[PDB]
């Protein structure tokens, strides 16, 4: 089961800091994805601090514990969209989402 | 008994900083790891691991680390290294299983895995089962120090796991089984 | 070229089964497990089950064993999910997306699935 905030508001030039607990993660990555509202998501980061090519150098994935954390460096007026986070059950069965974090 | 909460996990943690995952109040069937012939070690001390399913213990402690492939050796009862001294030391009296299996395609990327950490330096040998989790920097005359400067070196070291190596460099995943 | 080209939109009635399918194409087609995942209209995304191409198992969400349940045709590329039995709260656009690790060698134990990489463009039904 994976818990996080439901908003973030931040005015664009901040630092946007959405975080994503579970108690089943101290062995287990966490897969951030951003969705703007209409059409499927985007993988944002991987493995926990692993960033895929098309997602630009803003984002910074973090792992403290049984705590993840993403971090928006910069935020601009496209970054208003669902972040959801994603692990398993500390086997890598029954991968769960987190509750969505409508950032603005 | 969840045996995929242990070996199917994703994160190993590194040899320095292990971790225990008791296994308790269930039935282990034990054959989901003996029918695999991928496993490289699978060594067992005391039992025989085919008459593990007839046993009923107490507890069950699971440590799980990454070592390099030439470092798994060094997980033994008695052996010595920079390993069994100051990262893992298993008990004279050790009664369990040491489970290890070559992981090259998770965790040797080309560029370079510098994400598993051993401890190199330590004042004194770690007793049995234990674990220092502590990065100070380590001077060799005991006195506190602080980097950059002579004689003092921070006491963890990267493996900096590589896809074209031999098997000795490799990383290998170890599960370390302990029944009581 | 990847991709996952979905089925298109459809309505039913609560009881009705459902089939969305997820043709692929482009990427080696038994190597990444092809994963389910739904989303309500208002709510989050719910993960449903995954599925193996190559035939070695599928694992289904842990409210919703017994009424999912995918399969695979690897000469179309193709791989389709039946819903059994639909209820009002089964309203969503349902996903079909990839997954970022190219299983290989045996399968070697301990990988990391899950990632969810190349997702479709989301079949929408409506009970
Ligand atoms: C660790 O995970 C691996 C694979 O991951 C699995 O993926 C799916 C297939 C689901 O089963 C998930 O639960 C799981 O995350 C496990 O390997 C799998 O083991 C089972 C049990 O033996 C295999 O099923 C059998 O396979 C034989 C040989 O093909 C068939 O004849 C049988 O009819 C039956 O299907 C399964 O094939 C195998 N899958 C892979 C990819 O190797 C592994 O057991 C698990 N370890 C633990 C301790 O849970
Ligand atoms: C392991 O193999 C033996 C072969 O005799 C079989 O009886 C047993 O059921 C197998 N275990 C599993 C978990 O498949």
């Amino acid at each position: 089961d994976l818990t996080q905030p439901p908003s973030v508001s931040v005015s664009p030039g901040q630092t946007a800091r959405i975080t994503c607990s579970g108690d089943a993660l101290p062995s287990q990555y966490v897969y951030w994805y951003q969705q703007r509202p209409g059409q499927a998501p985007v993988l944002v980061m991987y493995k926990d601090s692993e960033r895929p090519p098309g997602i630009p150098e803003r984002f910074s994935g973090s792992t403290s514990g049984t705590t993840a954390t993403l971090t928006i460096t910069g935020v601009q007026a496209e970054d208003e969209a669902d972040y959801y986070c994603q692990s398993a059950d500390a086997s890598t069965t029954y991968h769960v989402f987190g509750g969505g974090t409508k950032v603005t | 008994c969840p045996f995929g909460e242990v070996f199917n996990a994703t994160k190993f943690p590194s040899v320095y900083a292990w971790e225990r995952k008791k296994i308790s109040n269930c039935v282990a069937d034990y054959s989901v790891l003996y029918n695999s012939t991928f496993f490289s070690t699978f060594k067992c001390y005391g039992v025989s691991a085919t008459k593990l399913n007839d046993l009923c213990f107490s507890n069950v402690y699971a440590d799980s680390f990454v070592v390099k492939g030439d470092d798994v050796r060094q997980i033994a009862p008695g052996q010595t290294g920079v390993i069994a001294d100051y990262n893992y030391k298993l008990p004279d009296d050790f009664m369990g299983c040491v489970l290890a299996w070559n992981t090259r395609n998770i965790d040797a990327t080309s560029t370079g895995n510098y994400n598993y950490k051993y401890r190199y330096l330590r004042h004194g040998k770690l007793r049995p089962f234990e674990r220092d989790i502590s990065n100070v920097p380590f001077s060799p005359d005991g006195k506190p120090c602080t980097p950059p400067a002579l004689n003092c070196y921070w006491p963890l070291n990267d493996y900096g796991f590589y896809t074209t190596t031999g098997i000795g460099y490799q990383p290998y995943r170890v599960v370390v089984l302990s029944f009581e | 070229q990847v991709q996952l080209v979905q089925s298109g939109a459809e309505v039913k009635k609560p009881g009705a089964s459902v089939i969305v399918s997820c043709k692929a194409s482009g990427y080696r087609f038994i190597s990444h497990y092809i994963h389910w995942v739904r989303q309500a209209p208002g709510q989050g995304l719910e993960w449903m089950g995954k599925i193996d191409p190559s035939g070695r198992g599928t694992t289904y969400a842990q409210k919703l064993q017994g009424r999912v349940s995918v399969t695979r045709d690897t000469s179309t590329s193709s791989v389709y999910m039946a819903l059994s039995g639909l209820r009002s709260d089964d309203t969503a656009v349902y996903y079909c997306a990839r997954d970022r690790f190219p299983l290989s060698d045996p399968y070697v134990w301990g990988s990391p699935l899950g990632g969810l990489d190349v997702w479709g463009q989301g079949t929408t039904v409506i009970v």
